[PDB]
């Protein structure tokens, strides 16, 4: 929008990480409060930063709020883990006659422990071939969701279509699990000699192939 | 207070929604009332507001005609009208209330907001899902484990409760979620761990239930004989 | 180049009174002698600063207050002046160095059938500063009864409707009214002609 | 701080009443030139919506208690606003009432007369049966006309009106008020202002004191009258009795200008006449009410809006459609202004336009007036204030000034009785019958005439203070004065005798101010800019000052008095005195002619 905010910003827990707003002068100059507003995952937006520079109730005294000039601010003293949130300001503009929020901060404090990932192949069985679809699922467990890119070959060239990435899905142990679909014709589910998955993980690369005959 | 919202359905390219909104313990008054959409993952910005008390509404430059918002103010609510329902009108509304002042700034703030309706469009035809089995081969049942499933295609929409042995099956059990296609078809996965001495003993089925399509299929999945 | 001032006038939905729509002007040269010599404008009184002068003065910024009223409170857009909008809504400080446009708009702010899209602020708890806005939709506690925001007795909204139609007279016709203020404070000059 | 509470529940009525009473006037104006069923309906709904919002107003302001606001003007308001009217009772009352006043406008709007020789053939009351009043020779058709006019309406709406007297009596006795008079007369009560009070009693006595002075004047005339009948007629009038009850001129006796030309003292000198002038001269009425504005902005008043010059009507489109031929005009709000006027190339149309552009520009002087500050606590001043205006340009000094009269026609002892006599057939020859209805329909809602003799005292009244005898007695099964138009749909009719006397006082009080000398009926109020700005000042007040003060400021006097109506027609009184020489000067009131 007219309102331009950083796309994301780094989180060092215990410090100070600044969230500016810098915006044009009909909207933040002309002298319209620059309020500001924190969505957390999955939940709706709340009130964070009213009036400008003023804290409404039920709102931590580490977020703090000042603007000068053409450009607002967000203090942040303290970076806990329950901050990863995306903070808009919103103000009024007089050339669009409305209020408008602005693009998002994505404040995201550090973490990462992770593991080597695990991958399984399922080749299909033979009831699906009548179904006039050949499909080729990619089950992979004990991963996180950086670097899930999925590639798929055939021992010739790479294929590229009817591949798609899914955002994965939490478990009960702090796990992360996700697949890949592959959708072909069984007319040439034959004519190919092997099939393979592609996971690149943090340079760790792993390799599964299934042989259909 | 806490603004009610309703749930969830798809729509289809033109035709309209009725987005509602609910005020618990009343207080529906003296306070604007204003709709902002969350766009997934492009941001949010402002339909428009009522004064309810007025009776008068406002709108935004891009949404002038195309959206009408309606107050009620005997039974505290307020009813949006959405026509011309394309692919990027796909989010999720919430009502929030405004919160007026005079300093000299006096910029409007929304203090209380809404659970939150989302809102979808897809061209996508009501028809039979497909269920097939999954079962492992030789070599991939290099342990003493075994990794097995049921999949499902052409099925819609993406709610869909999987239940191994009518619910007799707990531990081990996974769920995962759908994906864009190229058609707009959606297709998910499930597998499960098992030891490899309860496959000569015990079967395994999948019950799937479709409420919109009043369908049940009972299917039975059995090992594979050449590997 | 020239300062963004012709979308400003021929904005398609002025604010109301209420809460109007405040611009800065900055950095650019603003020829003022187009508005004068266009003559568009049935108000085109300016205190604090002369009508002609104003324009090979060089000034810092410009701040541009648009709002419509109706006929018979342009007169109440002035210094010293009092009313139901003139201080409740926008009260000009008497120490007014700029100018006020006002111009008929009958054919674009009024339709058939009654045209309320434009509000005004009614009854206040006391009087404002210059340039502030009041926004609160909070209910005007008239007498000792706290009706806690229900409409009623010794309670009545602040913020009523206005009676814009294209077929009244002159004095309650819808006038876009245009508020420009200089500051001439201790800042480099940025806006000439 | 009652009192502020008073003035922020009066500025949100203020506002809110202005919306919708320029959303109902925008409705009665679309129903008045473009007549059609959903007219009907958009002034049905306008108006429920507007007894509505007054009802619960009224309510919320009655809440309110009196006895701590010593403002004038907001205990003024206060007073105007606490009004309930029928819904003080029940609602089954309040239905039979308005249900009653409905039966009312129909039977009197319904007015259709059938010669006896054939029942198809019926003429109705307004389009035919005053024109075959106005222009009768004959003594038999009117007679007849009268017969079966007052023979079958009277049989229907006789029970009917005493149900609406009974009804009105106990709305009144529920208003704290003891009869349906003194809630007529409390219109005119001021309270409030010390030294200038007035209550129900002093305006009847005050009333009866000018009576008894306009009674000489009026007598002179009745026998003027009756020796010219009997001139006309020898064996149909004796000038001994009293004046046939249907030779008055019109139907209910209120106009005697019909009779005019029978009445004419001086048939060789032309009388004054301009229609040929305006006919051979392409005169419209644009360029009347052009001349209007030029003659009402010479002396002061300011002009008339655009809204007026292109909102308004002026002439019908063809038979495409319909419309009403009646004058009456909208104060709209917001700048707003529009009139119904049906024109023609005549002089009676101009007079009636005259007359509404004065009725407009008073309602354009109180323009920054609130909605409780608006028209006048009488219903009087306006109709003085246009029709002084209207004579004024009726005037021979005023047409030979805008080059309409030749400037050669002379002005002799003839001509200027003739227009006196005319002005005096139409203006004082209604006071006694607008008394005499007043003071029988006060003695009607008091209550001291029993059911069974109200015709009995209605024409014993009828033959001493009018005096106007009857061709045949009338049993108690007739109602006669319940064949009038401002009582069938509730008006008062005491606002015509003060305007009676309003606008002499306007009239010498504006020849005074412009510095005239001369003769009252040939004084001339063009070109006077003082006199204008000083009317105009009190023109601007409305009903926020008393009437009293209004006329104090004006005339000079705090009660009105007949010094200006009995100096207007001095030369007409001494020329109807040296003409009655040897005619009998009075009536008898035992005399009729059915005993002969
Ligand atoms: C008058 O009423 C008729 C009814 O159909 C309508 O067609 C016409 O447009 C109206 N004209 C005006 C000037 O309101
Ligand atoms: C009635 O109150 C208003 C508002 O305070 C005041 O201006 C006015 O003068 C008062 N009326 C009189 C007769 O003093
Ligand atoms: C005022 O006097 C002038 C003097 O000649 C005259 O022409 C004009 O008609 C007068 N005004 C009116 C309204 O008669
Ligand atoms: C009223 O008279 C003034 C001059 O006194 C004139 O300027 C104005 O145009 C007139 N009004 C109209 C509607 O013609
Ligand atoms: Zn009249």
């Amino acid at each position: 929008s007219v309102l331009t905010q950083p796309p994301s910003v780094s989180g060092a827990p215990g410090q100070r990480v600044t969230i500016s707003c810098t915006g044009s002068s009909s909207n933040i100059g002309a002298g319209y409060d620059v309020h500001w507003y924190q969505q957390l995952p999955g939940t709706a937006p709340k009130l964070l930063i009213y009036g400008n520079s003023n804290r409404p109730s039920g709102v931590p005294d580490r977020f703090s709020g000042s603007k000068s000039g053409t450009s607002a601010s967000l203090a942040i003293t303290g970076l806990q883990a329950e901050d990863e949130a995306d903070y808009y300001c919103q103000s009024y503009d007089s050339s669009l006659s409305g209020s408008v929020f602005g693009g998002g901060t994505k404040l995201t404090v550090l973490g990462q422990p992770k593991a080597a990932p695990s991958v399984t192949l399922f080749p299909p069985s033979s009831e699906e071939l009548q179904a006039n679809k050949a499909t080729l699922v990619c089950l992979i467990s004990d991963f996180y969701p950086g670097a899930v890119t999925v590639a798929w070959k055939a021992d010739s060239s790479p294929v590229k279509a009817g591949v798609e990435t899914t955002t994965p899905s939490k478990q009960s142990n702090n796990k992360y699990a996700a697949s890949s679909y592959l959708s072909l014709t069984p007319e040439q589910w034959k004519s190919h000699r092997s099939y393979s998955c592609q996971v690149t993980h943090e340079g760790s690369t792993v390799e599964k192939t299934v042989a259909p005959t | 207070v806490q603004l009610v919202e309703s749930g969830a359905e798809v729509k289809k390219p033109g035709s309209s929604v009725k987005v509602s909104c609910k005020a618990s313990g009343g207080t529906f008054s003296s306070y604007a009332i204003s709709w902002v959409r969350q766009a997934p993952g492009q941001g949010l910005e402002w339909m428009g507001g009522i004064i309810p008390i007025l009776g008068i509404a406002n709108y935004a430059q891009k949404f002038q005609g195309r959206v009408t918002i309606t107050a009620d103010k005997s039974t505290s609510t307020a009813y949006m009208e959405l026509s011309s329902l394309r692919s990027e009108d796909t989010a999720v509304y919430y009502c929030a209330r405004e919160n007026g002042y005079s300093g000299y700034g006096a910029a409007a703030n929304f203090d209380l907001w809404g659970r939150g309706t989302l809102v979808t469009v897809s061209s996508a035809s009501t028809k039979g899902p497909s269920v097939f089995p999954l079962a492992p081969s030789s070599k991939s049942t290099s342990g003493g484990t075994a990794a097995l499933g049921c999949l499902v295609k052409d099925y819609f929409p993406e709610p869909v409760t999987v239940s191994w042995n009518s619910g007799a099956l707990t531990s081990g059990v996974h769920t995962f979620p759908a994906v864009l296609q190229s058609s707009g078809l959606y297709s998910l996965s499930s597998v499960v761990t098992v030891p490899s001495s309860s496959l000569g003993t015990q079967t395994y089925i999948c019950n799937v239930n479709h409420k919109p399509s009043n369908t049940k299929v009972d299917k039975k999945v059995e090992p594979k004989s050449c590997d | 180049n020239l300062c963004p001032f012709g979308e400003v006038f021929n904005a398609t939905r002025f604010a109301s009174v209420y809460a109007w729509n405040r611009k800065r002007i900055s950095n650019c040269v603003a020829d003022y002698s187009v508005l004068y010599n266009s003559a568009s404008f049935s108000t085109f009184k300016c205190y604090g600063v002369s009508p002609t002068k104003l324009n090979d003065l060089c000034f810092t910024n410009v701040y541009a207050d648009s709002f419509v009223i109706r006929g018979d409170e342009v007169r109440q857009i002035a210094p010293g002046q009092t009313g139901k909008i003139a201080d409740y809504n926008y009260k000009l400080p008497d120490d007014f160095t700029g100018c006020v446009i006002a111009w008929n708009s009958n054919n674009l702010d009024s339709k058939v059938g009654g045209n309320y899209n434009y509000l005004y602020r009614l009854f206040r708890k006391s009087n404002l500063k210059p340039f502030e806005r009041d926004i609160s939709t909070e209910i005007y506690q008239a007498g000792s009864t706290p009706c806690n925001g229900v409409e009623g007795f010794n309670c009545y909204f602040p913020l009523q409707s206005y009676g814009f139609q294209p077929t009244n007279g002159v004095g309650y016709q819808p006038y876009r009214v245009v508020v420009l203020s200089f500051e001439l404070l201790h800042a480099p000059a940025t806006v000439c002609g | 701080t009652i009192e502020e509470q008073a003035k922020t529940f009066l500025d949100k009525f203020n506002h809110e009443a202005e919306d919708l009473f320029y959303q109902s006037s925008l409705a009665s104006w679309n129903y008045n030139t473009n007549i059609t069923e959903e007219n009907v309906q958009n002034m049905n709904n306008a108006g429920d919506k507007w007894s509505a919002f007054l009802k619960e107003q009224s309510t919320l302001a009655q809440m309110y208690p009196l006895q701590e606001i010593q403002n004038l003007t907001v205990k003024l308001q206060l007073q105007a606003l606490q009004q309930n009217g029928s819904s003080v009772l029940s609602e089954d009352k309040s239905k039979r009432l308005n249900t009653i006043l409905n039966t009312m406008s129909t039977i009197y709007s319904t007015g259709k007369v059938c010669n006896p020789d054939n029942p198809q053939e019926c003429l109705l009351l307004e389009p035919g049966l005053n024109e075959i009043m106005a222009n009768s020779l004959d003594y038999n058709e009117r007679l007849w006309a009268w017969e079966s006019w007052r023979s079958e309406v009277g049989k229907q709406l006789r029970p009917l009106y005493e149900e609406y007297v009974v009804l009105k009596n106990e709305m009144a006795r529920a208003n704290h008020y003891e009869d349906y008079g003194d809630y007529w007369r409390g219109d005119y009560e001021v309270n409030g202002v010390d030294g200038y009070d007035y209550s129900r009693g002093q305006l009847i006595e005050d009333v009866e004191h000018t009576f008894e002075e306009i009674k000489p004047l009026y007598e002179h005339l009745h026998a003027y009258v009756r020796a010219k009948l009997m001139n006309a007629y020898p064996s149909y009038i004796s000038p001994i009795g009293c004046l046939p009850a249907h030779l008055l001129g019109d139907m209910w006796g209120r106009f005697w200008t019909n009779l005019y030309s029978l009445t004419v003292p001086f048939g060789q000198k032309p009388n004054i006449d301009v229609t040929d002038a305006m006919v051979d001269q392409a005169w419209d009425a644009q360029r009347i009410f052009k001349e209007a504005e030029k003659f009402f902005v010479s002396v002061g008043l300011p002009n008339m809006t655009q809204g007026f010059w292109e909102n308004s009507m002026l002439t019908d489109p063809g038979n495409v459609q319909k419309a009403v031929c009646h004058p009456t005009a909208w104060d709209l709000g917001k700048g707003d202004f529009r009139i119904l006027m049906c024109t023609k190339v005549t002089m009676d149309d101009f007079l009636t336009a005259h007359h509404e552009m004065g009725h407009i520009q008073y309602d354009m002087a109180y323009a920054a007036q609130p909605f409780l500050l608006r028209n006048g606590a009488n219903e009087g001043f306006h109709e003085a204030v246009g029709e002084i205006m209207s004579l004024s340009a009726a005037t021979p000094k005023h047409l030979k000034s805008i080059g309409l009269l030749s400037p050669d026609f002379q002005e002799d002892n003839e001509t200027e009785i003739n227009f006196l006599l005319k002005q005096a057939l139409t203006i004082v020859g209604t006071l006694p019958f607008t008394y005499m209805l007043e003071k029988w329909r006060w003695m009607v809602f008091k209550g001291e005439i029993p059911k069974d003799q109200w015709m009995k005292k209605w024409w014993e009244m009828k033959r001493e203070i009018v005096g106007v005898v009857e061709p045949v007695p009338h049993d108690e099964t007739y109602c006669d004065p319940a064949s009038l138009f401002h009582v069938s749909n509730d008006y008062s009719f005491i606002r015509y005798y003060t305007r009676t006397l309003y606008q002499f006082q306007f009239q010498e009080a504006l020849c005074q101010a412009a510095k005239h000398e001369g003769p009252l009926h040939k004084c001339d109020i063009s070109n006077s800019t003082e006199a204008g700005q000083k009317l105009f000042n009190m023109l601007r007040l409305g009903k926020s000052e008393p009437w009293t003060l209004a006329l104090e400021n004006v005339v000079g006097a705090k009660n009105m008095n007949v010094r200006p109506l009995l100096n207007y027609f001095e030369p007409l009184f001494t020329w109807l005195k040296d003409q009655n020489k040897n005619s009998f000067v009075g009536w008898s009131t035992d005399w009729s002619p059915y005993a002969d």
